[PDB]
């Protein structure tokens, strides 16, 4: 019946959880410049 | 982990690489009874079916791992799936095995469920194994490693270990389905078209029965089996999950070495998953009249339906009650060389 | 003096951090093709 | 074939893992 | 030298928080 339904929820979940590591990558890739 | 450099110097003619595995008793104790086997490796393609030679896998069993935590037998993979540079690996691509003493038991088993745990894991003189004074250093515990398998819901230990360059490359191989879609969709197109050979038979004939083995039934058999009672053939379609294993394929098998009758019996409804590919003997001194009394113990079976093949082509569908609809085996004999490669050699 | 080239060599850290981001990257992707 | 794919995303998810795990090696010396 | 620490306690703490996240995955299916 509904797998499409429990499909379309792990796929906004690993969208979620792609976005802390979009947010994560950049904090940690600003962090490491400012040895200058 | 005799097994394992037993056939790593002599399927190393019809393969590059090869893997060393466990199987738990546990998992494949329903593959066979009375752990009866004592191999034959035959990989095919998911996207690129064709058919490939078949490689001998030397296993021996009773023998425990290194591990006193679980206790099976052991076994091996071949891996000569990926053409010219094995750097590539082909994910959703099973590799069938064929295991055997007397062939009983078949195993199915990922390439990606086998390479994402080998990496998850990390005035002459005598002639001397070297790959056996190479394994015998590391003789660890990590080397194992226990990895579940998508078929049969179990873990499947490997073990690898840091032996030489042959395993060497192998876990520096890495790339970017449909292999488990044909075969059931194959065996499903040759069971609809052989009960449509039954539809047509029942349908320019009247819709009744021959009655090719008698036996005796009684008065009630139109009450306790149901006015165009079929629900067993309706859902006999259902019940054949496999084909290696059912008489269908054993006709085809049989044809070149003479004919002989075969039998795959299932349950009226859900009484277990009964049976697969039996003989129906006439070479013994049991004799024609043993085979007829082996027949009536067939049709007398009141709690199962029974399907039959002939080994020159020719089709029967045994109802529990002695009646009997005739039919045809007949296919494109591409697909007789395709099981016939799929088993063995043409 | 001796404490120039460590900066320079920390922007070499850097960069396999930046890209071996990718070799994550193109696997989700792969799941959501495959899936 | 869903149960397939259950067994089959369970086991690339811990190959992601295992990557992340051998990424933090470098971690270590930073 | 104080900057080599706090991140390094912040990005441990984010490489076992993206194991819990894969974990809460595993408790969803």
């Amino acid at each position: 019946a509904q797998v499409l339904k429990n499909r379309l929820l792990r796929v906004e979940l690993d969208g979620i959880m792609r976005d802390h590591l979009a947010r994560a990558e950049e904090i940690r890739q600003d962090l490491d410049a400012v040895v200058a | 982990m005799d097994v394992h450099i037993d056939n790593q110097v002599l399927s190393g003619l019809g393969t590059p690489l090869l893997v060393h595995l466990f199987v738990p008793d546990t998992v494949m104790a329903e593959l066979c009874p009375n752990r009866v086997p004592n191999a034959w490796c035959q990989t095919l393609f998911s996207d690129r079916t064709g058919l490939t030679r078949v490689c001998r896998v030397f296993a021996a069993r009773g023998m425990l791992p290194g591990r006193p935590s679980h206790r099976g037998t052991f076994t091996s993979v071949p891996v000569y799936c990926d053409e010219g540079l094995p750097e590539l690996y082909n994910p959703f691509h099973v590799a069938a095995l064929r295991f055997y003493d007397e062939l009983v038991g078949e195993l199915q088993i990922y390439y990606l469920s086998l390479f994402e745990g080998a990496k998850r894991a990390l005035l002459s003189r005598v002639p001397v194994s070297f790959s056996k004074t190479r394994r015998a250093i590391r003789e660890s515990r990590a080397l194992v490693r226990g990895i579940a398998h998508i078929f049969s819901p179990h873990a499947l230990y490997v073990v690898t270990y840091p032996e030489l360059s042959a395993q060497g490359r192998l876990h520096r191989m890495t790339a970017v389905l449909g292999a488990p879609e044909r075969e059931f969709r194959f065996l499903i197109s040759v069971a609809l078209r052989i009960s449509a050979s039954f539809r047509e038979k029942l349908a320019m004939q009247a819709w009744t029965a021959q009655q090719e083995i008698p036996v005796v039934i009684p008065t009630s058999y139109s009450r306790i089996y149901k006015n165009s009672d079929l629900i067993r053939e309706a859902f006999f379609t259902v019940q054949t999950r496999v084909s290696w294993e059912s008489c269908w394929v054993k006709a085809t098998i049989s044809n070149a070495p003479d004919a002989c009758l075969w039998i795959d019996s299932h349950p009226l409804y859900e009484e277990g998953a009964s049976a697969w590919g039996k003989v129906i003997d006439s070479r013994p001194p049991g004799g024609l009249v043993g085979a007829a009394s082996q027949l009536v113990a067939l049709g007398t079976d009141g709690h199962c339906v029974h399907l039959a093949t002939t080994s020159d082509g020719q089709a029967f569908l045994v109802l529990p009650g002695g009646f009997v609809i005739k039919g045809q085996l007949a296919l494109t004999p591409e697909e007789r060389g395709y099981i016939l490669a799929r088993h063995g050699i043409r | 003096a001796s404490r120039v080239l460590s900066r320079f060599v920390s922007q070499l850290r850097r960069k396999l951090e930046r890209s071996t981001h990718r070799l994550i990257a193109d696997l989700e992707r792969l799941k959501f093709l495959y899936l």
